[PDB]
């Protein structure tokens, strides 16, 4: 493995900008129709549509990566600079218990300054639910003078990132030999980018655990706290704080790791007074991650006859049923970028949702468990990002199968065996979805019917007839008895969501164990139903893309086409693009159901304020006998919790109601596109063009309606926009007035 | 739209508070709050664990309508 | 593929970062290429030598009775890394001295970069009558000239190659020495010469392990 | 290989060699590349120089008068205390200024688009004068002294006003930077530095001092 | 410079330059002139 770039492959000049659509020779000729602009936009990134030069495609991708990371770094710098210049971060820092986070202050123009909610700290502004103040408190920041320099560094790094992108595209454009170094790419991502970063961040958390764990949590004013450099160098300070220091760094040379117990500690749980977790656990976790990902990046033969490559491993895996498997998957990946992108996004969104699940019940920051709003925000954010990533992986799988695929050199018996029974899977998953729909949704119909017929003793209930799960409860039991029985060295359980010990900070309970009854059983079955239907849509789009039972010549029609023709009774939404279209709607449905379940569980059976005698939750435990019926979701959750979003015009939360109504509007607006076609619209444009030509004011570019694919794209775009925006406004206006 | 207008006009008129209409019929948040969210408490409470009443069948039909609407979609 | 014609070539490059295969096309391009790399290592050796002695000269010279004990101070306690220390009484303060050195050093450097980008371009333009001194040479690492080479040793090219390899060996050894000063000043927090006295007094007592 | 450049060794731009006064081949942003933008920017720089020189001269002379003992404010906050006790209101002064400057800046403008357009004799029958000798250097009436009727002397005398104006407009940025730090007159910053070079910059707020 | 000025006739120009001019003008008129809802006479 070596480096291979070329010098001045594309000269830097502003000419190719004057001709939009140059990358597509069909578009570069000229915009004779208004569809030209939309194709310019929908194809600028379609690198494999510009030309079949996979070298140029890899260069384009490796440059767009820096193009994205530059925006990422400018975004982080903007967040830090908002926190620095105008915010109550010092006020929040001196009193985190009651003061709320605010980092955006509006301009006085038309009365919008009412949005500057009174948050205290001698400053007014917009409350933020991103979670940056709690994240910064874990870094020993004492004053605003540090965030300025941090943002300066971030912005310099973003400038250097754009510089590196331009450099590797126009001055050091690599070759496919460098891009296809899977060995190097892995052993440097897995070992270097991950292991080295984890070790550095662990060493950081080790030498920053003084203020947060001891000084910040002892009423010491941040100005009173000695600066971090005063903690790092002076050995007397770190000897007074933690006795394990100033020993001489002896135990780490001879590996006699016995005396290092004051800063690498394993406790688990949290003090019902400290509010947050401790930095020693995170430091130990990051050292474990560093060691693990650093050793794992050393299991591949690269140059010096040490290890084993990926091709031999793929070749040495064959079985009786399949036979000659994994023949060319290495080439599958090294050939197309779409294959790698789909494989990544496959579990990338899944791990994002897993991070959401590991964050809502395990807040890894100080003074945020009582902040009932940031948890919901981050949880729902990451779950929607994961849903989009999974749907995008489903789309890029078919994308790979369309352009960059041929079962001759990339041949694999695994893939062709999957293809040869591509219909039994679809049929059986259809039957399973029917099963789940009649057995997870019909139960709600039965419950509504029983509650309406005047027979409450017959409805499904935790009191009339119980239908709660035990397997999840058995998992919680194995985790609860894990300490001292199956986890000797451990102190607490995995999470306080099933171990009692109601932890409360300032009335508000920081965490209370979560129950699992018939309602959770039904809602998890609904979740499984929706997820299986979404997977059905995506997989039936991916498989039936090269060939099908109806149209055999389906690969030549491409990936992005609306139909084939009104023949054989009618063909509509047959392309994998349309299956991704429908999978977006199903992912919306599933993620929405899951986030509503999360919100209503957390507000009914988890969150509340603790009085002298027990804890008084937000709602009076309305989750028990409302989730068993569809009307319950409108009885105590949707109807009840919507008072603030429609009653917030009197305060700084009116923008939430404005976004609420606007999202409803754009949703119905999307319905417009989704239910209509082009014939009507094209003829209406015809009559409008007639009206124009009478005064000689029509355009030279032929005004055509949107393409069918673009019509469906606009439909789904506005649809998800309205939906997600309405749900965002609701979950973000409801949770501020209850925390 | 015509039926919403007529209904909410005569609804503000029957409560003896036509000023409610004259003051809230100016924007859309009023239509959403003062009419849709407000005058539906008996639809939600037609049947509940406390016990149903004569308005339960009408609530179940109100849900049936939404089910048919979603099947249309 | 390391022919050995280069002065300080000994066949040591496991990474093989010097090969002509990298940077196939020709142009300004990047930094990983022999023309830049050997010149950069000679520059590093030159600075390292000029600093390796400059980091231990004041301290050794202070242990003796020639220089006043006032000025003799550790290389890292002179004003660089002012957290460690700052010599309080110069004729000017560190920031003023730093602006001075910025101006002077970047004249010196940028006039060196231009000659590397444009060989010999610095004698063309009238530069306060110092043009004949900046004519350069075939190898940019070794410009030479009237000022830079006011007397001459390498009249013969064999003796010249011997000189070059001696200079490069001393420079890379001094680069090792500089990196030795740094990490050694971190743990012990003491001048490089005092560590030699502390060791020679009790070698095993002042060795590397404890 | 024929004139001194700004960066010794760099290739001078191909759209400017030796015709413009004060030409050194310094243009990294490809400005004034087209003939029209260059004809604009030349006279723009010229007017910048001719205002910067007068401004810096007036500032330095008023400052020397103030330091010597004259009743002269400094260059800053001088329009504030000269307006408090003046017979001419503000606004009535501003629009008088703008009314007198529009009529002359307009004639200066339309002699750039078509030179010699002002010498037709419509304004008080002035024909020989008011004719643009070059891009931004008029003559006849603005040059009462016959000090431009020789190219050998003129090409050499005009190549130094651009330098003096560039230096003066760099000094004017010195006036602003040298006020937000010390809040003292420009001549005061000089005497406090020649009498004692130890009172150099980087000592009050030039560098951040958190430590 | 020439190709740059040509590039400055597309969406990233008026449509940005325009509507930036207009947003600025309207915001300034509503700022200096705080709350109009009827003409002077
Ligand atoms: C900074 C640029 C500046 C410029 C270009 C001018 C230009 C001018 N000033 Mg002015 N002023 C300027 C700054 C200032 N002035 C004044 C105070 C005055 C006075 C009091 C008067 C002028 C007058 C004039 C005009 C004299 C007419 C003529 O042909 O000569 C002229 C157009 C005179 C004028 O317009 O007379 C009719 C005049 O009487 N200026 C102050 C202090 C308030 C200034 C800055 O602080
Ligand atoms: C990360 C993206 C991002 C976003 C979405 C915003 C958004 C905003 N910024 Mg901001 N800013 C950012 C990054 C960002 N900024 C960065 C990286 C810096 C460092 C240079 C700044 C420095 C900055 C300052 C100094 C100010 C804002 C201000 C504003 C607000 C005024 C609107 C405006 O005209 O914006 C910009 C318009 C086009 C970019 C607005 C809500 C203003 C404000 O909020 O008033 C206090 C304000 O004056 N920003
Ligand atoms: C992540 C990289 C990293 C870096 C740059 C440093 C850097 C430093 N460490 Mg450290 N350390 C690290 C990781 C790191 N450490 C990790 C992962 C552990 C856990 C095993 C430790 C545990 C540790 C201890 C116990 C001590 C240091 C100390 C020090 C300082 C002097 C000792 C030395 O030079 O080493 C120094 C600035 C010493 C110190 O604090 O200086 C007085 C010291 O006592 N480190
Ligand atoms: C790193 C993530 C990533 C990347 C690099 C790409 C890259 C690409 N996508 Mg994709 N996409 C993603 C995530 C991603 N996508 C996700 C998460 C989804 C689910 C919503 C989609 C859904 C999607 C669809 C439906 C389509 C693409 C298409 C495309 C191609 C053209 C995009 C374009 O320029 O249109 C315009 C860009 C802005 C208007 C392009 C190579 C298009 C294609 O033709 O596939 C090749 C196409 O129609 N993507
Ligand atoms: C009220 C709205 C509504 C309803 C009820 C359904 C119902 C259903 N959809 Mg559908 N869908 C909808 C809206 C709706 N959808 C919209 C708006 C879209 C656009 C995105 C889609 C897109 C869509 C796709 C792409 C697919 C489905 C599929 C299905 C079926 C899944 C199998 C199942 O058991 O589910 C529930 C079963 C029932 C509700 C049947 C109830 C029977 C009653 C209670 C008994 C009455 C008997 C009486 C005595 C006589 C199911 C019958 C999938 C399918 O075809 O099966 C795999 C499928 O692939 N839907
Ligand atoms: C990069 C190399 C380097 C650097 C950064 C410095 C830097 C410095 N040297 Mg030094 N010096 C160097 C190389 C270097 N030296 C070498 C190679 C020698 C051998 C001749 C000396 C011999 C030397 C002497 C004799 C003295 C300095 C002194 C100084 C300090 C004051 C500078 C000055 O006197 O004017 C200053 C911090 C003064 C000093 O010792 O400060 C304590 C001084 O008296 N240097
Ligand atoms: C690599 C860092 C570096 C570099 C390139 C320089 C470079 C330079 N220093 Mg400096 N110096 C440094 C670090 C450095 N210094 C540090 C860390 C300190 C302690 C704070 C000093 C303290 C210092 C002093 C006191 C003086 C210099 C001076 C000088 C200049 C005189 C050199 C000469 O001709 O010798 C002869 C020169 C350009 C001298 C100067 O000002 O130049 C006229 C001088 O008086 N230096
Ligand atoms: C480490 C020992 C060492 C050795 C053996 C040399 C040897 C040489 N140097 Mg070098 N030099 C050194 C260190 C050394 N230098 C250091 C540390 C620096 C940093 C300042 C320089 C900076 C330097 C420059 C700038 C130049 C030389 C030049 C030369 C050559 C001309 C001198 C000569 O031989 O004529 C006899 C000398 C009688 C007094 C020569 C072969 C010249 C050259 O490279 O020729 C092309 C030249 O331009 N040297
Ligand atoms: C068409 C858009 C537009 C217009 C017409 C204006 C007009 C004006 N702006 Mg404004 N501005 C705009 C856009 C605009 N701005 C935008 C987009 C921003 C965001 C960067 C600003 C930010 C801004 C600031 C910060 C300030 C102005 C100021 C001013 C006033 C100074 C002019 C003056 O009084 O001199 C003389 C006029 C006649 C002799 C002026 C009336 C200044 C002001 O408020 O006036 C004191 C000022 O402080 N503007
Ligand atoms: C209305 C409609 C259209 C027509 C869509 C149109 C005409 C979109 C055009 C709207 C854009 C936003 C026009 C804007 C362009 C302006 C002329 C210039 C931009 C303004 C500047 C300030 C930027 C479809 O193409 C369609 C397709 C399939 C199903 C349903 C439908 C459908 O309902
Ligand atoms: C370096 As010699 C020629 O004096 O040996
Ligand atoms: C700073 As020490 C000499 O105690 O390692």
């Amino acid at each position: 493995v070596k480096i291979a770039v070329d010098r001045n492959p594309v000269e830097t000049n502003f000419e190719k900008w004057a001709k939009p659509g140059h990358f597509s020779r069909a578009l570069a000729k000229g915009p004779n129709t208004t569809t030209w602009i939309w194709n310019l936009h929908a194809d600028a990134h379609d690198f494999d549509n510009h030309t079949s030069d996979l070298e140029e495609i890899s260069r384009k991708v490796f440059s767009a990566h820096f193009g994205q990371l530059g925006i990422i770094l400018i975004w982080l710098s903007g967040m830090y600079f908002h926190g620095a210049r105008f915010s109550n971060y010092e006020g929040w820092l001196s009193d985190p218990t009651h003061i709320k986070p605010s980092a955006q202050v509006v301009w006085p123009i038309v009365g919008q300054e009412i949005l500057n909610g009174d948050v205290g700290g001698g400053f007014q502004g917009i409350q933020i639910t991103s979670g940056f103040f709690q994240l910064w408190r874990a870094s020993g920041i004492t004053s605003e003078l540090q965030l300025y320099s941090t943002a300066i560094g971030g912005l310099v790094l973003a400038a250097a990132c754009f510089f590196a992108g331009w450099f590797h595209y126009h001055k050091a454009a690599p070759k496919l030999e460098w891009f296809q170094n899977v060995e190097s790419m892995l052993n440097h991502h897995l070992a270097g980018l991950l292991g080295l970063g984890s070790l550095a961040w662990a060493g950081h958390q080790i030498h920053v655990s003084l203020p947060v764990n001891k000084l910040l949590d002892a009423g010491v004013d941040p100005k009173e706290i000695p600066l971090p450099h005063e903690f790092l160098l002076n050995q007397s300070i770190i000897a007074d704080l933690y006795p394990s220091f100033s020993k001489g760094l002896a135990p780490f040379f001879t590996l006699n790791w016995a005396e290092y117990s004051d800063f690498l500690t394993f406790k688990g749980g949290l003090n019902p007074v400290t509010g947050g977790l401790w930095l020693s656990d995170t430091a130990h976790h990051h050292l474990a991650i560093a060691v693990l990902f650093l050793v794992a990046g050393h299991q591949y033969r690269t140059n010096w006859g040490i290890g084993h490559s990926i091709k031999d491993i793929l070749e040495s895996h064959k079985g009786p049923f399949t036979g000659n498997g994994h023949a060319g998957l290495y080439e599958i990946l090294t050939t197309s970028w779409h294959a790698q992108l789909a494989i990544n996004l496959a579990l990338f969104g899944s791990l994002s949702i897993i991070v959401a699940h590991h964050m809502y019940a395990m807040p890894p920051y100080p003074y945020l468990a009582t902040d009932y709003g940031t948890q919901l925000s981050l949880f729902t954010h990451h779950m929607w990002i994961g849903g989009f990533c999974v749907v995008g992986a489903g789309a890029h799988a078919a994308i790979f199968m369309v352009r960059d695929y041929d079962p001759t050199n990339n041949y694999n018996n695994l893939l062709d065996r999957v293809i040869r029974h591509r219909d039994a899977i679809i049929s059986h998953l259809n039957w399973v979805s029917i099963f789940l729909g009649f057995h997870s949704f019909g139960l709600y119909i039965h419950n509504d019917t029983m509650s309406a017929l005047g027979r409450p003793q017959d409805m499904f209930s935790d009191t009339a007839i119980q239908l709660q799960p035990v397997f999840a409860q058995w998992i919680q039991n194995t985790h609860f008895t894990a300490p001292q029985l199956t986890a000797p060295n451990a102190l607490a359980a995995t999470s306080l969501t099933w171990g009692g010990d109601v932890v409360a900070v300032g009335g508000k309970v920081a965490m209370m164990p979560i129950a699992l009854g018939t309602s959770d059983f039904l809602v998890h079955h609904i979740h499984a139903f929706t997820i299986h239907v979404t997977v059905l849509i995506l997989l039936k789009g991916v498989l039936f893309a090269r060939s099908s039972r109806l149209i055999p010549d389906k690969a030549n029609l491409g990936f992005r086409f609306p139909c084939d023709g009104p023949g054989r009774g009618g063909t509509c939404q047959v392309s994998a693009w349309d299956h991704v279209f429908l999978g977006l709607f199903w992912m919306y449905n599933s993620l929405s159901i899951v986030i509503f379940h999360f919100s209503w569980k957390m507000q009914s059976d988890v969150w509340g304020t603790v009085t002298d005698s027990g804890v008084s939750h937000i709602t009076g435990g309305n989750f028990a006998q409302s989730a068993n019926t569809i009307n319950g979701w409108l009885r105590d959750f949707l109807w009840a919790q919507s008072s603030q979003v429609i009653q917030s015009y009197g305060s700084a939360l009116s923008a939430y109601g404005l976004m609420f109504l606007g999202a409803h509007f754009v949703w119905a607006f999307s319905l417009m596109f989704l239910f209509s076609g082009r014939g009507y619209w094209q003829e209406l444009i015809e009559s409008i063009v007639w009206a124009h030509n009478k005064l000689r004011v029509a355009p030279s570019i032929q005004p055509r309606a949107l393409s069918i694919t673009q019509g469906r794209a606009v439909g789904v775009a506005h649809y998800l926009l309205g939906g997600i925006a309405t749900t965002w406004s609701f979950f973000l206006a409801r949770i501020i007035a209850v925390g | 739209w015509v039926t919403f207008y007529w209904h909410w006009k005569h609804l503000t008129l029957w409560q003896g508070n036509v000023s409610q209409f004259d003051e809230s019929s100016t924007y859309l948040m009023g239509w959403l709050r003062d009419y849709l969210w407000l005058n539906s408490s008996q639809l939600i409470n037609g049947y509940n664990p406390f016990g149903m009443n004569s308005l339960s069948v009408w609530a179940w039909t109100f849900l049936f309508g939404h089910l048919v609407y979603a099947t249309g979609f | 593929y390391l022919d050995g014609t280069l002065p300080g070539d000994y066949g040591f490059d496991p990474l093989g970062l010097l090969d002509p295969t990298v940077s196939n096309g020709q142009g300004a391009g990047g930094f990983v290429n022999p023309r830049w790399l050997q010149y950069s290592e000679v520059i590093h050796a030159r600075w390292a030598m000029l600093g390796a002695a400059g980091c231990i000269a004041p301290e050794i010279l202070g242990k003796a009775g020639v220089i006043p004990a006032e000025t003799a101070v550790d290389w890292f306690r002179t004003g660089v890394i002012p957290p460690a220390g700052v010599y309080k009484d110069f004729w000017a303060d560190p920031f003023t001295l730093f602006f001075i050195e910025v101006v002077a050093i970047q004249f010196a450097e940028l006039k060196r970069l231009q000659d590397y980008k444009n060989p010999g371009s610095q004698s063309r333009q009238y530069f306060l009558g110092l043009e004949g001194l900046f004519k350069g040479s075939d190898n940019p690492a070794y410009p030479g000239g009237p000022f830079f080479n006011f007397a001459n040793f390498g009249k013969t090219e064999a003796e010249m190659k011997k000189l070059k390899l001696n200079e490069i060996k001393n420079g890379r050894l001094a680069m090792l020495a500089m990196f030795g000063y740094g990490a050694q000043a971190v743990i012990t927090g003491d001048g490089p010469f005092d560590n030699l006295l502390a060791h020679l007094a009790d070698p095993t007592g002042a060795n590397l392990i404890t | 290989a024929d004139r001194p450049l700004w960066s010794p060794g760099s290739e001078p731009p191909a759209w400017l060699d030796g015709s413009l006064a004060g030409d050194y081949g310094f243009d990294p942003l490809h400005l004034s590349e087209e003939p029209e933008m260059r004809k604009w920017m030349v006279q723009a720089e010229l007017v910048h120089c001719r205002w910067a020189m007068l401004g810096v001269a007036g500032i330095l002379f008023t400052s020397i008068g103030a330091k010597a003992g004259g009743n002269f404010p400094d260059w800053y906050d001088a329009g504030k205390e000269l307006q408090k006790n003046s017979d001419i209101p503000l606004g009535s002064l501003i629009f008088t200024e703008l009314l007198l400057f529009g009529w002359v800046e307009t004639k200066r403008l339309y002699d750039l688009r078509n030179p010699g357009s002002q010498g037709d004799g419509s304004f008080l029958g002035i024909t020989d004068g008011l004719k643009g000798k070059e891009n931004g250097y008029p003559g006849g009436l603005f040059d009462p002294m016959g000090m431009s009727k020789n190219e050998a002397s003129f090409k050499e005398a005009k190549q130094k006003e651009v330098k003096n104006g560039r230096l003066a407009m760099l000094a004017f940025v010195g006036f602003i930077a040298q006020h937000h730090a010390t809040h003292k007159s420009p001549i005061d910053n000089l005497l406090d530095h020649v009498a004692d070079p130890f009172h150099v910059t980087f000592a009050t707020n030039g560098v951040s001092i958190p430590h | 410079m020439k190709d740059f000025t040509t590039y400055l006739s597309t969406a990233p120009v008026v449509g940005l330059g325009w509507a930036i001019f207009t947003s600025g003008l309207l915001i300034e008129i509503n700022r200096f002139f705080p709350d109009p809802l009827v003409f002077s006479f």
